[PDB]
C-alpha cells in the first residue's frame, strides 16, 4: 500500500500563487526522494525536480529554475510544490513521482541511496488553469429536434452546457429513467479558460409532441444542479 | 537526447505493435504507459525488465542505440501513448491507436441552430465508423474555421460506434451577418458529398 | 582465498581515559587500545573491484556516531514525533578523536592501494589490514573537514556522474584551512577566514577534472537552490556549539576568469535551535559559552550535487550539498572492504 494523493483542481490568475500538496502514506515519507512532473496533453511528461525529505534538498530543473519552490512536513509526510508568477505556459497537470525502492528494511536509509527513476508510483495529478477570471456557474439552453414529426423513423435532441469548472459534469435525462441511445460528448476548453460538453439522445418519432424530456444537468464545486426542457419551437 | 518513433500507430486487436527509441545517451531505460486522463504507468523499467502486474505480452530489448517495445495480440486495455524515459529525460511519446474489428458504416445526419435563444450552432455525428471522419462549416456558402472545435465519444459497446460533436461558435454579430449556416459530413461509408438545411428567421 | 562478506566490526582507538571530553569518553568504553605495530600484507599481481557506494562498513559507522550523539550532546529540549524531552544540557568538552574500524576473527579488510582510484572498479595494488586508518568522526556539510587527502590528482567520486540524484564527493589533494571565531564579547556573532588565493587555486583545478568528465562543457558553481539551514549553510560543530556558515561567497565564478586573490570571509551563526542530522525532529540548546571560540580545520573534501534538466546548453552547473552524513564516512572508507578468510 503505497499512496500517492494530491490535492484538488484549481484555476488561477496570471500572476497569482499555486500550493499543491502530495499526501504520502504506506511508506516511511523520509527514505524516498520525491519528484514532480508535468504533463500538458500535445506533449509529453516533462520532470521538474526533486527533493530530499531528510534535509530538503531540492533538485530544480534549469527550465524550472526560479518558477517552482519544493517544500515538505516530516510531520505528517506530505511533499509540496508552489507554483510562483503564473502564465497562460503555467496551465498544465503536475505529478509527484517516486522510484522503487531499495532500502528494503534498513534502519539507516536515505533517498538518495536508490535509483529514484524507476518511476513506479504516481499521484493522481492537479489540474492548473491559468486564464482570466474565475466565475465557476453554469448554463445550457435546449437543442431544437425537426420541425415536422418524421413518418417513421427517430428524431435526435439535447442540451448543450457552456462555461463549468472543474470537471466533471453529470448530465442524466427524465431523472435517470432515460438511458438508450443517449450521448454524452466528453469536455471541450475553449480558449476563454473554461469548459464546455454536450449531450443528446435518440428517441422514435411519434414521441416529440407526447413525451416530455428533461437534462439534468450537475457539477458540484459551485453547488447547481439544471432541470432544462427540450421541445419542438416555435414555427 | 531522446529520440521515440514512430508518433502514431493506428494497429488493430491481434497485430504486434513495435515502438522504438533511439538514445544520444544511453544507460538504463523504462517504458510508460499513459491511458487517456490517467497518471502514467511503468511497465518496463532497466531495459528490459517487466514491471508489476504488467502481462507478458510487453517485452523490451535492444539493438544499438535503438530501444524497442514490442507488444503482442493488441487489446482496447493496450490503447494510448507510451513513452521512453531516461532518467529525467521523456520520450515525445508514440500514440498507439486500438482498433475494432467493425467494417465501415454511415454517420447520421443533423444539424441544429443555435435555441430560442442563448443571445440574451452543433452539427451531429450518430454512430459512425471508423473513427477517421471529416466536418466542414459552410457559412455564407463558404469554409469556416478556427471557431470550431470537436468533441468525439470513443468506440460504442454495443455496435462499437463512434459519434462525433461539431461545435462552431460565433458572436454577436455574426450570426445575423449571414443567411447560412451549413455542416458537410464527409465519410468512409458515403457516396457522395452533401450538406443539410438550415436557415434563420424560417424553420 | 576469501569472499566478499559482512560481520559487526569493532573499534579501537588511543582515547585519553583521564579526559572529560566526548569523543574520548565515549571511546574508553566502546572501542579498545590501538596496535603498535600493525600488520600490513601487499599481495602480488592481485586485483580487486571495491565499490564505495554499497560498503556496509559506511553503515556500522553511520550507527556508531548516531549512537555517541544521542548519548552526549542531549539538548535541554527535544522535539521528537510530537512528543517534549526536557532534560539537563550542560556544556560540555568536544573535539573529535581517530576511530579504527576493525575485522574480528575469520575475517580481513582489503585496502586499494591505487593511488588514483576513483572508489569503484578494479584495483591493481590491494593489501591486507586489521584495521583501517584512523578516521574522526566528523559531522558537517558542503564542506569535509579534517579528512585525508587524496595522494595525486583531485578525484571527483561519484556512483553516476550522469545521474543527477547522486551526489558528488570531491577529495582534494592540497588542504585548505579555514578559521572559525566566536570573538570575546551578540553572543551568537561568528566568522570562518579562508585563504582566497588556496582556495581559489584548488576549487579551478577541481573544475579541470570536472570538464574532463563532462566533455569540456563549461564548470560553474552556484549556491544551494533550498532545503534547511543545515545544508544551505555549512554547518558543523565546534567546542559543543552549532555553527552555521554562508559559503555563496567561497564559489565565485568571477575571480578566474580579478583582485580576488585576498582573504575570504565567511559570516556564521550559533544556533541553538538544530535540525538533529540523525533525522529525529528538531533539538534545543543553551546559549553559546563565553570567551573566544575557535576552531581551525583542513578542508578535505567537497560534496556537490550537478542540476537536473532536459537542458543541452554549455554549462553543467553544481551546488554544494550534503545532508546524507553517510557520504561523509563514504569519503574515509572508499579504499576498505571486508571479506571473510574460509
Ligand atoms: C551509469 O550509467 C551508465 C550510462 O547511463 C551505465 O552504462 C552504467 O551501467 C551506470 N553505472 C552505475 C554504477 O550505475
Ligand atoms: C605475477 O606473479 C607470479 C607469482 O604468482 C609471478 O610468477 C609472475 O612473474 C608475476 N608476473 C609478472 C609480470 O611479474
Ligand atoms: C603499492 O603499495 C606499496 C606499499 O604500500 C607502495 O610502495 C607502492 O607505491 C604502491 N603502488 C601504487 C601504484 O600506488
Ligand atoms: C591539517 O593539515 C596539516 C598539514 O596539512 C596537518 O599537520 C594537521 O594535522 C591537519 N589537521 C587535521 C587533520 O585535523
Ligand atoms: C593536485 O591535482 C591537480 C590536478 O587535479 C594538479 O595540477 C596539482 O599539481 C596537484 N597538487 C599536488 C599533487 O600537490
Ligand atoms: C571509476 O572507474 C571505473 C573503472 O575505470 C569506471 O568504469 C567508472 O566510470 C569510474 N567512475 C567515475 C565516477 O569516474
Ligand atoms: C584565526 O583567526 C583569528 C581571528 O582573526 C586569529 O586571532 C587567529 O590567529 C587565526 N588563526 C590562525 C591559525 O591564523
Ligand atoms: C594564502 O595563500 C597565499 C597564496 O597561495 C599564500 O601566499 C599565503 O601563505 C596563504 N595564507 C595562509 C594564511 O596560508
Ligand atoms: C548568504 O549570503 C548572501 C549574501 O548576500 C545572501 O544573499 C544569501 O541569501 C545567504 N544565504 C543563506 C542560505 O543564508
Ligand atoms: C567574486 O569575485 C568578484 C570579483 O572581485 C566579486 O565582485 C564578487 O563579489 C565575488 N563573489 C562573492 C564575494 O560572492
Ligand atoms: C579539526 O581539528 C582541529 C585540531 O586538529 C580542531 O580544533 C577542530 O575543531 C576540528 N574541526 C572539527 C569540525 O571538528
Amino acid at each position: 500500500q503505497v499512496r500517492l494523493v494530491q490535492s484538488g483542481p484549481q484555476i488561477k490568475t496570471p500572476g497569482a500563487s499555486v500550493t499543491i500538496s502530495c499526501g504520502t502514506s504506506g511508506y516511511d515519507f523520509m527514505e524516498s526522494l520525491i519528484n514532480w512532473v508535468r504533463q500538458d496533453i500535445g506533449k509529453g511528461p516533462e520532470w521538474m525536480g526533486w527533493i530530499n525529505p531528510r534535509g530538503g534538498g531540492v533538485n530544480y530543473g534549469r527550465r524550472f529554475q526560479g518558477k517552482v519552490t519544493m517544500t515538505r512536513d516530516v510531520s505528517s509526510g506530505t511533499a509540496y510544490l508552489t507554483l510562483r508568477g503564473l502564465t497562460s505556459d503555467d496551465t498544465a497537470k503536475y505529478y509527484c513521482v517516486r522510484g522503487k525502492s531499495c532500502c528494503g528494511g534498513r534502519r539507516y536509509c536515505n533517498g538518495a541511496d536508490c535509483f529514484n527513476w524507476d518511476f513506479e508510483h504516481w499521484g493522481q495529478g492537479t489540474l492548473v488553469i491559468v486564464s482570466s477570471a474565475s466565475t465557476k456557474g453554469p448554463s445550457v439552453f435546449p437543442l431544437a429536434p425537426s420541425s415536422k414529426s418524421t413518418s417513421g423513423g427517430t428524431a435526435a435532441l439535447g442540451c448543450l452546457v457552456k462555461d463549468y469548472f472543474p470537471e466533471p459534469v453529470t448530465v442524466s435525462w427524465n431523472s435517470g429513467a432515460l438511458t438508450s441511445g443517449v450521448h454524452t460528448f466528453p469536455a471541450v476548453l475553449q480558449s476563454s479558460g473554461l469548459y464546455s460538453l454536450s449531450s443528446v439522445v435518440t428517441v422514435p418519432s411519434s414521441s416529440l409532441g407526447t413525451q416530455t424530456y428533461i437534462c439534468n444537468v450537475n457539477h458540484k464545486p459551485s453547488n447547481t444542479k439544471v432541470d432544462k426542457k427540450v421541445e419542438p419551437k416555435s414555427c | 537526447v531522446l529520440t521515440q518513433s514512430p508518433g502514431t500507430l493506428s494497429l488493430s486487436p491481434g497485430e504486434t505493435a513495435i515502438i522504438s527509441c533511439r538514445t544520444s545517451q544511453y544507460g538504463s531505460l523504462a517504458w510508460y504507459q499513459q491511458r487517456p486522463g490517467q497518471a502514467p504507468r511503468l511497465v518496463i523499467y532497466s531495459g528490459s525488465t517487466r514491471a508489476a502486474g504488467i502481462p507478458d505480452r510487453f517485452s523490451g530489448s535492444r539493438w544499438g542505440p535503438d530501444y524497442t517495445l514490442t507488444i503482442s495480440n493488441l487489446e482496447s486495455g493496450d490503447f494510448g501513448v507510451y513513452y521512453c524515459q531516461q532518467y529525467e529525460f521523456f520520450g515525445q511519446g508514440t500514440k498507439v491507436q486500438v482498433d475494432i474489428k467493425r467494417t465501415v458504416a454511415a454517420p447520421s445526419v443533423f444539424i441544429f441552430p443555435p435555441s430560442d435563444e442563448q443571445l440574451k450552432v452543433v452539427c451531429l455525428l450518430n454512430n459512425f465508423y471508423p473513427r477517421e471522419a471529416k466536418v466542414q462549416w459552410k457559412v455564407d456558402n463558404a469554409l469556416q474555421s478556427g471557431n470550431s472545435q470537436e468533441s468525439v465519444t470513443e468506440q460504442d459497446s454495443k455496435d462499437s460506434t463512434y459519434s462525433l460533436s461539431s461545435t462552431l461558435t460565433l458572436s454577436k454579430a455574426d450570426y445575423e451577418k449571414h443567411k447560412v449556416y451549413a455542416c458537410e459530413v464527409t465519410h468512409q461509408g458515403l457516396s457522395s458529398p452533401v450538406t443539410k438545411s438550415f436557415n434563420r428567421g424560417e424553420c | 582465498v576469501w569472499k566478499d562478506a559482512d560481520t559487526t566490526l569493532f573499534c579501537a582507538s588511543d582515547a585519553k581515559a583521564h579526559e572529560t571530553e566526548v569523543h574520548n569518553v565515549w571511546a574508553t568504553h566502546a572501542c579498545v587500545p590501538t596496535d603498535p605495530n600493525p600488520q600490513e600484507i601487499h599481495l602480488e599481481n592481485v586485483t580487486e573491484n571495491f565499490n564505495m557506494w554499497k560498503n556496509n562498513m559506511v553503515e556500522q559507522m553511520q550507527e556508531d556516531v548516531i549512537s555517541l550523539w544521542d548519548q552526549s550532546l542531549q539538548p535541554c529540549v527535544k522535539l521528537t514525533g510530537g512528543s517534549v524531552i526536557k532534560q539537563a544540557c550542560p556544556k560540555i568538552s568536544f573535539d573529535p578523536i581517530p576511530i579504527h574500524y576493525c575485522t574480528p576473527a575469520g575475517y580481513v579488510i582489503l585496502k586499494c592501494n591505487d593511488k588514483n582510484f576513483n572508489g569503484t572498479g578494479p584495483c591493481k595494488n590491494v593489501s591486507s589490514v586489521q584495521c583501517t586508518h584512523g578516521i574522526k568522526p566528523v559531522v558537517s556539510t558542503q564542506l569535509l573537514l579534517n579528512g585525508s587527502l587524496a595522494e595525486e590528482e583531485i578525484i571527483i567520486r561519484s556512483e553516476n556522474l550522469t545521474n543527477n540524484a547522486k551526489t558528488i564527493i570531491v577529495h582534494l589533494n592540497k588542504s585548505v584551512e579555514i578559521n572559525c571565531t566566536r570573538p570575546s564579547n551578540d553572543i551568537r556573532k561568528a566568522y570562518c577566514e579562508i585563504n582566497g588565493t588556496k582556495w581559489n587555486k584548488v576549487l579551478k583545478q577541481v573544475t579541470e577534472k570536472l570538464k574532463e568528465h563532462f566533455n569540456n562543457k563549461t564548470i560553474i558553481f552556484q549556491p544551494p537552490s533550498g532545503g534547511d539551514l543545515e545544508i544551505t549553510m555549512h554547518h558543523f560543530n565546534c567546542r559543543g556549539e552549532f555553527f552555521y556558515c554562508n559559503t555563496t561567497q567561497l564559489f565565485n565564478n568571477t575571480c578566474i576568469g580579478k583582485g580576488c586573490n585576498g582573504t575570504i570571509t565567511l559570516p556564521c551563526k550559533i544556533k541553538q535551535i538544530i535540525n538533529m542530522w540523525q533525522g529525529t525532529g528538531q533539538a534545543m540548546y543553551a546559549p553559546p559559552i563565553d570567551g573566544k571560540i575557535n576552531c581551525v580545520s583542513n578542508i578535505t573534501g567537497i560534496l556537490l550535487t550537478r542540476d537536473g534538466g532536459a537542458n543541452n546548453t554549455s554549462n553543467e552547473t553544481f551546488r554544494p550539498g550534503g545532508g546524507n552524513i553517510k557520504d561523509n564516512w563514504r569519503s574515509e572508507l572508499y579504499k576498505y572492504k571486508v571479506v571473510q578468510i574460509e
